This record gives C-alpha cells, structure tokens and sequence, in this order.
C-alpha cells in the first residue's frame, strides 16, 4: 500500500536512485542504495 | 501463412531480443489474423452487375498474383529470345535499320503479341499487388500509428524527430474521418482522447484527431442508419481526399510497389523500343529464391564493397600522381613515332588511363606502360609496378573476394543459428531442450502440445470470436492483458512440468 | 560396361573410364563433393552470368557496334556485333574468358564521343562479371569445403 | 577472425553478467531475470 501511494515519488526518483551489490564484511551479498546526480548521469550519457 | 511464420521466426531469432520477443509475436499474430481475413475475402466462393464483376476480377487477380508474376517472367524470357534474332543493316529490310532475321517469319507478329501481353500482365500484376499485399502494409502502418498515439503520445506529449519522414507524413491521417480503415481498433481515437484528454486538453485533442465531441455523445445517445444509394456521385462525395493522399504516399514509398511500377514503366518503354524488354530479365533475382540468396551474399557487405572500391580509386589516384610527376616518359601509347599519344601529360587523362587499363591488366600498369630497362629510374619504376600489382591487383581484389566469401559464411551461420535455436530451446518459455528431454520425447511433447505458438495464436482467435459474457475466468484474464498490451501471461522461464515437477513425478 | 563395349568400336572411348577415379578414391570423392554441395547455386550463378552478359550484349549492340570490328584487313571487316546472336556469342565466349573483360578485346575508345560511356561499360563488365561473379563461384566452393 | 571476435563480444555480453559472471540461464528462471539483473542489480554504470 505504501509503495502504491509512493509510486509518483519512486517514478520521479527512479533515474537518480542507483543500486549496487557488494560482498560486505559480513561475507554476505548486500544491496547498497545511493544517489546518482543529474550531472553525473548526463556526463555518462554523453556519446563520447 | 507457413511462409510468413517461417520468416517471422527467422527474424525474431536472428535479430530480435528477448524483452520484445512476445510483443513481436503478438504483432505477428495480429498481422496473420488480418492475412487470413484477406485470404478468406479473396477465396473463390447495370452498376450492381458491374460492381460484382469488378469484385470477382480483383479477387481473381489477388488469388493468381504469383502466377501472373511468373507469367511475366516467362513472357520476358520469350521476348528476349525473339530479340536475340535482331540484325542491323545499312539497306532497309545512311541510317541503320534494325529488323528481325528469321526464316519462318512468325516471330515479328509473335514479338508484337508477346509485348502487348507482357504489358497487360504487368498492369495486372500491379493491380493484384494493390489488392493483395498493400492492405497489410496499410494495416501495419495504422496499427503502429495507433499504438504510438495511445501509449507513447507521439503527437500529444512528444513530437516526431523531424528527421523521421514516417512520423511527419503520418500527421496527414490523424484528423481524417477514416483513420483506422484496415486496423481493427475503430475506437482508438476515443481511447486516445480519454487517456490524454485531461493533461493535453480535450478540445485540442479533438482538433488534432478530427473528432466532434457532440457527435461522440449523440452516437452513444441513439443509433443512426443512413442508406446512401450506391451511385458514382455518392461515391465521389464519400471519397476522403486526405486519407487517400496519405495512403498513396505510403504505397508509393513501398519497395515492392515501386519495383512493380518500374516493371510496368519498362514494359511500356518496351513498345517505344523493343530492347527495353531486356531490363525485365533482371526479374529473375526477385523471382528465384536461390538467385535471391546468391545476390544477398553480395549485398550483405555492399557498403564494405563500395568503400573498398573508393579506397582502390584513392590508391590509383596516388599512383597516378607519382607517375605524372616522375614517370611521364613511359606512358607513350603510340607506335607511330611522328604522332605520340601521351596518356600521362595531364592528370585527368593519366588518372583515367590508370583506373581504366592498369586495374584491368593482369600484371598492373607495368603490363601496359613502357619497359624501364636501361633507365636511370629503372629501380624506382620497377618498385612502382610491383607495389601497384601487389596493392591493387592482389590485395584489393582479394579484399573484395574475401568480403563476398565472408558474406556467404555469415548467411549460412545465421541460418544454422536459427535452426539450432529452434531445435534446442522452446520459443515461448525459453527453457532448454535438455531439461525437457529428461522425460522421453519431453521437448517434442512440450513444443507440440504444451507451448505451441500455433496454439497461442489459435487462443487469440478464439478469445476475439468468443463472446465476452461467455469468457471463463482465465479467458477473461488473458483478454484483459491482451487489451492492456501486457504480456505477463506468457510463461517465461517456467512451465506446468517445472511448476508441478515433484507432484507429476 | 556400355563405354567399355564402345571402346572396341573406338579405342578412345576407354578414356571415359578414367572418370572412375572419382567413384573409386575416397579423397577425390570428398573433393568433388565440395563442388557438388553447392551445385544448384553454381548453376544458378552461371545462369545469372549469362543474363548479365546478355544485358551487356544488348547495350553494346544498341550503342557500341563500331568498336566490335575484329578484322585487321581494311577491305574485309569482321563485325562481331552486327547481329544480336553473334554479339552475344562473342561476349559470352571471349569477354568472360578475357582477363580484363570485353574491353581487352574490343577497340580502344580513346578520342571518341562515347569514350566515357564505353569506359564505364568496360569497367562495369570487368567488376560485375570477371571479379564479382567468379568470386561468387569460388566463395561457393570454399563455403562448401567449410 | 574479426567477425568472430565481434560476435564473441556480443554473445558474452548477452549471455553472461559483466560483474558477477553468472550466466543468463540462471537469472532467466524469473521472468526477464537477466534483463532486470543487468539493468538494476549489477549495472556497471551504477558501479561507476
Ligand atoms: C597505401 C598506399 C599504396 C601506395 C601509394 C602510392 C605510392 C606510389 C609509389 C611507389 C614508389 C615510387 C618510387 C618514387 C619515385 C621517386 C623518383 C625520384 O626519386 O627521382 C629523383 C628526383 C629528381 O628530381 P627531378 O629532377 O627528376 O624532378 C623533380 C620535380 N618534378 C617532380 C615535378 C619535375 O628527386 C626527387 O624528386 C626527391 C623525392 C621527391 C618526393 C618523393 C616522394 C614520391 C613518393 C613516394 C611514395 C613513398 C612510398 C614508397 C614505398 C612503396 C609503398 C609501400
Ligand atoms: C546487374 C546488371 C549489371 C549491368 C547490366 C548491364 C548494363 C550495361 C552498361 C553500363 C553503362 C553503359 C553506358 C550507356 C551507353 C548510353 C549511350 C548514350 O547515352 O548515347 C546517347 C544516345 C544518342 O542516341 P543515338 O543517336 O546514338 O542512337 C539511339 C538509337 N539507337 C539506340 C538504336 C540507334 O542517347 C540515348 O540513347 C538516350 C539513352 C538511351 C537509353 C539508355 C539506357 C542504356 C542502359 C544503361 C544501363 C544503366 C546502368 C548504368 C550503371 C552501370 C551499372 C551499375
Ligand atoms: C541493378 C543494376 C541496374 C542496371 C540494369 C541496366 C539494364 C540495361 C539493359 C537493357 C535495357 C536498356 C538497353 C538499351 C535499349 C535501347 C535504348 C534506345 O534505343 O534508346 C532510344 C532513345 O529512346 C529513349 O531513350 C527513351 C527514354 C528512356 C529514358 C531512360 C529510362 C531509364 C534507363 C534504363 C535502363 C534499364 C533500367 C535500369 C534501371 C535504372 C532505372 C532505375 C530508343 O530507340 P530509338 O531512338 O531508335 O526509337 C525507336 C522507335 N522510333 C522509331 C519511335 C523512333
Ligand atoms: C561428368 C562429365 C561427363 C562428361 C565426360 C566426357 C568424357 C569424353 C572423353 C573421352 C571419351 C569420348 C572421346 C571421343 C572418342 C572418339 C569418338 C569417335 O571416334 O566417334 C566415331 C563415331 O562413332 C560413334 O560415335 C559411336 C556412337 C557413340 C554414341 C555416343 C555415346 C555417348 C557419348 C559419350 C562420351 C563419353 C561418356 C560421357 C558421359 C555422357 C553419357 C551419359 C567412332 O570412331 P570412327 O568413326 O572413326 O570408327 C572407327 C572404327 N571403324 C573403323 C569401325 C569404322
Ligand atoms: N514454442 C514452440 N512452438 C513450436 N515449435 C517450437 C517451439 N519451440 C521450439 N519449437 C521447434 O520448432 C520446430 C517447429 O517445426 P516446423 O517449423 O518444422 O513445423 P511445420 O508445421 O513443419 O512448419 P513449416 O513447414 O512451416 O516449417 C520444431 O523443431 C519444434 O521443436
Ligand atoms: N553487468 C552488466 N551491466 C550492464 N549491462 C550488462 C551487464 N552484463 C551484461 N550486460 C549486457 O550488456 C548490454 C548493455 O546494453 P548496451 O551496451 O546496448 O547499452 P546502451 O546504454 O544502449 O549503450 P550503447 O549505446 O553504448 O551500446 C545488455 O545486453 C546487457 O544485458
Ligand atoms: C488483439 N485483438 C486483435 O488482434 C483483434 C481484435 N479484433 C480483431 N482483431 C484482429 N481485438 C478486439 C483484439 O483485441
Ligand atoms: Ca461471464
Ligand atoms: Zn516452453
Ligand atoms: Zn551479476
């Protein structure tokens, strides 16, 4: 229910919500969520 | 339909991706359902009689389109066989006269009759194409435009890139009354209005789509039963000029229709000059599948071949520059001492001489130009000749031949890949045949009964024909997902056997 | 057996039996299977070559007749392209076998009003017939091997 | 050989994950599993 109510926020922040997986100190795979800046995304999307 | 299915399978396996595989499959099903409708319509069973006869004639042409196309090839071959007997003489049978030279004398009337028949058959082929194959083109165009309007907002939220001519041309048909003529969804305009009517404005959407809001309400309010007479004047009034213009643009921008138009134009020119009928012998490439594949071998790397020819031209230009600057004396091509014919006294003539003679020579330009023995530039010029021979005659022609051979290999690899993919993996769920073969003939049973794409297409046809109020729970579920264009119901990476593996065992 | 019997009528008919090496030796059988694997494609390619040469013959007959004199003697001209059948035979027989195409045989076009048209004619003949089509045949054989 | 190199690169990227190296066959057990994994879970762009 909360996710359905927050669809708009999630859709807006989808491009800027980056997620990765790492092998943490606990020796288990952990998912990390961070922020991708608009400038970083544009620079990465530049054709060169 | 089987040929269409094979072509679709080849396309999806060779070029398509996994994400859009089911969407392309459903598009293929929709196109096939239209092709079956066209085939059913054309299948064999004073204005009224004239219309009946016209419909019968058009249906006959549509049915025998391919037979007419083969007859055109046969007539062209016969015409060219007759043409092989032409002779040219100064005296009639200063101007030269062309005339047939045959003992029987039947060829010339036969030539005229065959030319007239060929022109008639070309016209009939154009009509048959227009009646048989064009409808699918218009159907696909309208379907794509409707999907882009409803789901992408191509002309509502976005705009065409202005480099895509298709999108710009499609603006003409939006406001035409008969927008979905071949496409089944006759309510796409209202669906788009409902979806985008709030953000982008209902009145502006109606203006864009040529809609009348009051008429929208009145039609649902009560029925209307016009009964126009089937008169020529009424038909002319009913013509929708803008839609017809858009349709004609789409048709004239079609390769096959353009090819048939060129065929008819050349056939007409053949009456101006009989030798223009020789161009129709090129139709073997389109007619025979084997020749089509052989020529696809060449056209697979056509861009690379053209770039290679350009590189050859540039290299020959550099050789020409060197010869013009240093080796002019060796380019005399006149035996007579009084009159020297110097090919390389000007750069353009030298370049033409090189490109024309040295490239075609077996040993290069040195086969043609004068012997350098006993000359101060002997070593320089022998290096010139050897380098020309190796770079131009050997390497570059080798590059062209290798391009052709690699095209052959790549096409064979594509066919083998399609066959292997179909034999080793299920089209729908994508599970490998290795898992299924655990049970005897497991893959065969799965692909013939459990996950038959033919069965899936038959389901769509069954869901469309069946009344909605009679739909079962599962049928109603799949129907809603088809109408919403969500392909989740298609099993992906899962099956009944895998779901109930433990119970079934 | 029929050829062996004919050999007694004429001893040279026994030469046909030398073709039995293809059936006898496995290595030669595989080498010839390389050719016969794409035999249909090879025959269709030969037909396409014939059609292309026919089109070139039509163009030469309509426009480039004057260049097809093959007689050194001035009194007696031997015009190969004064009739379509003779022109087609000349093309298929000599131009295809020529290293540089039909232009190796037909007269030089230098100093002629149709010089550019005829040099394009010769270059296109060389590239389409001598280069590409023979390359198609060789590529068919190589692909059969592979 | 050059064509084979290009085809090998394409096949490797299509059938195996760049980061973890697990094949697409395991991921495809879930619908569009490989696509979701390579677009969201293990995106090299996300790592950068
Ligand atoms: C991928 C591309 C494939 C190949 C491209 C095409 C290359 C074609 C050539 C191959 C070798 C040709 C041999 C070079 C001949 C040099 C002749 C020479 O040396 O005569 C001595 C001259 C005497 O001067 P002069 O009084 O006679 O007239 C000078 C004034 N004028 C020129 C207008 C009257 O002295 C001089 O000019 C001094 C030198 C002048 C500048 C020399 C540059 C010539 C270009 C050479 C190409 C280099 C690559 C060669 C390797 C083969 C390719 C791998
Ligand atoms: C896959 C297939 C591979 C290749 C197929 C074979 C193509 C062979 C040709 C290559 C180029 C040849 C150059 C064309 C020569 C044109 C000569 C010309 O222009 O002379 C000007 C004439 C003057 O008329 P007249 O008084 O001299 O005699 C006219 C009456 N008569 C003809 C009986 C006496 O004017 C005219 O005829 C007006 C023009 C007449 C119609 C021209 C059509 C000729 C065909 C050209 C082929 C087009 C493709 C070319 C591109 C290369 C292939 C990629
Ligand atoms: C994939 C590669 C494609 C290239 C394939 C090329 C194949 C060419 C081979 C054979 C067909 C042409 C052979 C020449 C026939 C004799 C011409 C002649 O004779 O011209 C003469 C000049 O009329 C013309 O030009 C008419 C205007 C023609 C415009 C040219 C149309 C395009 C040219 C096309 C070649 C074929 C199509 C190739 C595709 C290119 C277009 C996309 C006609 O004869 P006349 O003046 O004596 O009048 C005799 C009758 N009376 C006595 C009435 C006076
Ligand atoms: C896979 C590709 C297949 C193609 C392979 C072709 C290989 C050909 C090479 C060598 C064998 C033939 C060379 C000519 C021998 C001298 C002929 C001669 O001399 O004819 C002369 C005329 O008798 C005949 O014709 C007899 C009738 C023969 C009918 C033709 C049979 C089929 C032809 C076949 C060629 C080989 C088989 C090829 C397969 C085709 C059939 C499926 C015989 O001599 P005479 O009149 O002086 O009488 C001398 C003796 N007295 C003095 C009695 C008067
Ligand atoms: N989901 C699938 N549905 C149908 N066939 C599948 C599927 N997945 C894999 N296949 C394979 O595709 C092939 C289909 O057979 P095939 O195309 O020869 O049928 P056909 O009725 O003879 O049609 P055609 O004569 O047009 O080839 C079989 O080898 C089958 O195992
Ligand atoms: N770890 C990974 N991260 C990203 N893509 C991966 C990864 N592993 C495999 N892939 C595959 O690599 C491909 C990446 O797509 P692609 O390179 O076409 O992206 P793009 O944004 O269109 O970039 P470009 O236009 O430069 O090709 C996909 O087929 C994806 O499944
Ligand atoms: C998907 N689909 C069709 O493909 C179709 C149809 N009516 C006719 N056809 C062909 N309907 C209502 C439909 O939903
Ligand atoms: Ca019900
Ligand atoms: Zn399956
Ligand atoms: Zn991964």
């Amino acid at each position: 229910n909360f996710l359905e109510l927050a669809e708009s926020i999630l859709e807006y922040f989808r491009p800027y919500l980056g997620r990765i997986e790492i092998m943490g100190a606990s020796r288990r795979i952990e998912r990390i969520y961070f922020e991708i800046s608009e400038t970083n995304r544009a620079q990465w999307e530049m054709p060169q | 339909v089987k040929e269409s299915k094979r072509q679709f399978i080849f396309d999806v396996v060779n070029e398509g991706g996994e994400s859009e595989k089911m969407e392309m499959f459903v598009s293929f099903c929709e196109d096939t359902i239209f092709e079956m409708q066209i085939a059913a319509q054309i299948s064999e069973p004073f204005w009224g009689e004239l219309e009946v006869q016209r419909v019968k004639f058009l249906n006959y042409l549509s049915r025998n389109f391919y037979t007419l196309r083969f007859l055109a090839l046969f007539l062209a071959f016969a015409i060219n066989f007759i043409l092989l007997f032409y002779k040219v003489s100064d005296s009639p049978p200063n101007m030269v006269y062309y005339f047939l030279e045959e003992s029987t004398g039947y060829m010339e009337p036969a030539l005229r009759c065959l030319s007239l028949l060929h022109t008639l058959v070309a016209f009939l082929c154009i009509i048959g194409y227009n009646c048989l194959k064009v409808p699918l083109v218009i159907f696909k165009r309208e379907k794509e435009l409707a999907r882009k309007l409803e789901f992408d907002g191509l002309y509502i939220t976005e705009q065409p890139e202005d480099d895509d001519v298709k999108g710009q041309w499609d603006r003409l048909v939006l406001n035409t009354p008969s927008f979905p003529s071949n496409y089944w969804d006759k309510f796409v305009k209202r669906k788009v209005l409902d979806k985008h009517g709030d953000i982008f404005g209902r009145e502006r959407i109606a203006e864009l789509l040529g809609m009348d809001l009051a008429s929208l309400e009145i039609t649902a309010h009560n029925e209307r039963k016009p009964d126009p007479p089937p008169g020529l004047l009424t038909w002319i009034m009913s013509i929708d000029v803008k839609y017809q213009i858009w349709k004609f643009g789409v048709i004239f921008t079609d390769n096959s229709f353009l090819y048939l138009g060129w065929y008819m134009v050349m056939s007409l020119l053949g009456h101006y000059n009989n030798f223009f009928f020789a161009a129709h012998l090129l139709d073997i490439a389109m007619g025979v599948k084997t020749l089509r594949t052989i020529l696809s071998s060449v056209t697979h790397n056509g861009k690379q071949l053209v770039m290679t020819v350009g590189l050859l031209a540039v290299v020959v230009y550099l050789y020409t520059v060197v010869a013009f600057n240093f080796f002019r004396k060796f380019y005399n091509k006149s035996e007579d001492e009084d009159e020297p014919d110097m090919k390389c006294d000007d750069m353009m003539t030298c370049y033409l001489f090189h490109m024309y003679v040295g490239v075609r020579a077996g040993g290069g330009i040195g086969d043609e130009i004068e012997d350098p023995a006993g000359d101060e530039y002997e070593l320089y010029r022998v290096v010139f000749d050897i380098t020309f021979f190796f770079f131009v005659i050997v390497i570059l022609l080798a590059i062209i031949q290798g391009l052709i051979i690699d095209a052959f290999g790549e096409l064979r690899d594509q066919q083998e890949q399609v066959k292997e993919d179909m034999e080793t993996k299920c089209f729908i769920c994508g599970i490998g045949s290795d898992y299924f073969d655990t049970t005897p003939h497991g893959f065969e049973t799965h692909t013939l009964e459990e996950h038959n794409l033919a069965n899936y297409m038959f389901f769509l046809m069954y869901l469309i024909n069946k009344d909605e109020t009679e739909h079962t729970g599962q049928e109603s579920y799949v129907w809603k997902m088809y109408q919403e264009r969500c392909w989740d119901f298609f099993p992906a990476g899962d099956c009944f056997r895998k779901q109930y593996e433990d119970q079934l065992s």
